[PDB]
């Protein structure tokens, strides 16, 4: 983006530093999320786990902890992802 | 349509009583969803702001 206009909410967490430079191969971290909207509350659950696997999803039980509950009240029908290009 | 609890309907689409295209026009079956009251200190009890 190149703008910021008519904002009704902003949140920023504490700054950290993570992998940014270009790498290609087996993935190292699987970060799973659940996004749901209940009565205007946007509930985000997630779990980050180490992996050593490039192929399809590993089989194995893993529970997702809750992390965020955002009161937004927006009628959501579509969504899109954001990809990083080197 | 009606609203779900705690829905904030900010939309300003042109309401149609019957069925006709509307493109921001005020016409027969092309009405606005936005309406207002004119509150004056002399208006009736049921017409005062709360
Ligand atoms: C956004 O801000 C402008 C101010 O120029 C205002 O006129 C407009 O109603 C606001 N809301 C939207 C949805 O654009
Ligand atoms: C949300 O928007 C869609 C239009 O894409 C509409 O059909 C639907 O009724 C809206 N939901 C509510 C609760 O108004």
């Amino acid at each position: 983006y190149s703008s910021a206009n008519n904002c009704t909410f902003e949140y920023v967490s504490q700054p950290f530093l993570m992998d940014l430079e270009g790498k290609q191969g087996n993935f190292k971290n699987l970060r799973e999320f659940v996004f749901k909207n209940i009565d205007g509350y946007f509930k985000i659950y997630s779990k980050h786990t180490p992996i050593n696997l490039v192929r399809d999803l590993p089989q194995g039980f893993s529970a997702l902890e809750p992390l965020v509950d955002l009161p937004i009240g927006i009628n959501i029908t579509r969504f899109q992802t954001l990809l990083a290009l080197h | 349509s009606n609203l779900k609890p705690f829905e904030r309907d900010i939309s300003t689409e042109i309401y149609q009583a019957g069925s006709t295209p509307c493109n921001g026009v005020e016409g027969f079956n092309c009405y606005f969803p936005l309406q207002s009251y004119g509150f004056q200190p002399t208006n009736g009890v049921g017409y005062q702001p709360y």
